[PDB]
């Protein structure tokens, strides 16, 4: 019937302030497939974000990847912010460079 | 290389 | 080693909003390879990964011909499924199918998959047999009989046995220097204190493809499968993946603990410690 998404935020790769990256959020294990996905730089929504085609795992969830370009600092935050019908207020998850 | 789908459920 | 392909059809209603969208997805492994998307301005099967970009306009031509004719054919289906279910036209409702083939090192079948679900719920699925079918209640069933009067198991049998093999043959030497390629992940272990009492240990595999992997905490020597934190594998974006495994360790503790790392890019299994 419906599954709420699971939620990660990471970069591509290992993060070095200063440096350029990629700030994904991943979706994942949702149903139906209809979902809103904003990537945040200091809670302001980011314009140039791509996604990844909607495809399915093996439980028939469905799965997306955004991703953008971004340069991590030591003061800048970024989040992910997801609605789903499941979802009564959107759920924002913090990126953590640890995780 | 797809199959063509044509029988419907 | 063994190698899959597989198609991923998504088809969902939307009444008010136009008709059912219809997407479809090919990959190879964990490798993405064509999408379609009757929503797009211009709808057509279209590449995602290079190596399928050498096929000639008679390739695409007709992928993009078998999309449009699913779409039609899922929209129909989806318009049944209401009825079958005495559903109100009101509502929303998805429809998802994923088929292919998986080959063994010598590129001969080692078995055949389709399989449907309606609202997330497994609905028929043809049997490992390629010849009957799997219904999951008294709708499936009506498809059931729909589907054994239009012989479609033995159309599916010959497009699995067949194409299906001898396309993924070609797709695996076009792409071998991708798909042939198993990246081994890198790997450490990082610590991360809670309090006086306690911390992390995190064990990282990054970069590695394709998906598959095992990543497990050990205590003295015991899995500790219960007390583990596993993160589900997720896309680096490059092709690669990444995963990590973290388990909370009395302070001082630290050396009791091993992650074991297993991965088909691997020469050998790893096995790591926390290193201060």
């Amino acid at each position: 019937i419906q599954r709420t998404p699971k939620i990660q935020v990471y970069s591509r790769h290992p993060a070095e302030n200063g440096k350029s990256n990629f700030l994904n959020c991943y979706v994942s294990g949702f149903h139906p497939s209809d979902i809103e996905v904003d990537l945040l730089k200091n809670g302001e929504r980011i314009e140039k974000v791509e996604h990844s085609d909607l495809s399915f795992s093996k439980d028939w969830s469905f799965y997306l990847l955004y991703y953008t370009e971004f340069t991590p600092t030591e003061k800048d935050e970024y989040a992910c912010r997801v609605n789903h019908v499941t979802l009564s207020q959107p759920k924002i998850v913090k990126w953590d460079r640890d995780m | 290389n797809q199959k063509l789908i044509a029988n419907q459920f | 080693g063994s190698h899959s392909m597989r198609y991923f059809y998504t088809a969902m209603s939307r009444p008010g909003r136009g008709e059912p969208r219809f997407i479809a997805v090919g990959y190879v492994d964990d490798t993405q390879f064509v999408r379609f998307d009757s929503d797009a301005a211009s709808p057509r099967m279209a590449p995602r990964a290079p190596w399928i970009e050498q096929e000639g306009p008679e390739y695409w031509d007709r992928e993009t011909q078998i999309s449009k004719t699913n779409t039609q054919t899922y929209r129909e289906s989806l318009r049944n499924l209401r009825g079958y279910y005495n559903q109100s036209e009101a509502g929303s409702h998805t429809l998802q199918r994923m088929y292919g083939c998986d080959v063994g090192p010598d590129g001969r079948l080692l078995r055949g998959h389709d399989q449907s679900a309606y609202d997330g719920k497994d609905y028929i699925a043809l049997n490992e047999d390629l010849s009957s079918w799997t219904a999951a209640d008294t709708a499936a069933q009506i498809t059931q009989r729909k589907w054994e009067a239009a012989r479609e198991a033995e159309q599916w049998r010959a497009y699995l046995e067949g194409l299906c093999v001898e396309w993924l043959r070609r797709y695996l030497e076009n792409g071998k220097e991708t798909l042939q390629r198993a990246d081994p992940p890198k790997t450490h272990v990082t610590h991360h204190p809670i309090s006086d009492h306690e911390a992390t240990l995190r064990c990282w595999a990054l970069g590695f493809y394709p998906a598959e992997i095992t990543l497990t905490w050990q205590r003295d020597g015991e899995d500790q499968t219960q007390d583990t934190e596993l993160v589900e594998t997720r896309p680096a974006g490059d092709r690669t993946f990444q995963k990590w495994a973290a388990v909370v360790v009395p302070s001082g503790e630290e050396q009791r603990y091993t992650c074991h790392v297993q991965h088909e890019g691997l020469p050998k299994p790893l096995t790591l410690r926390w290193e201060p």
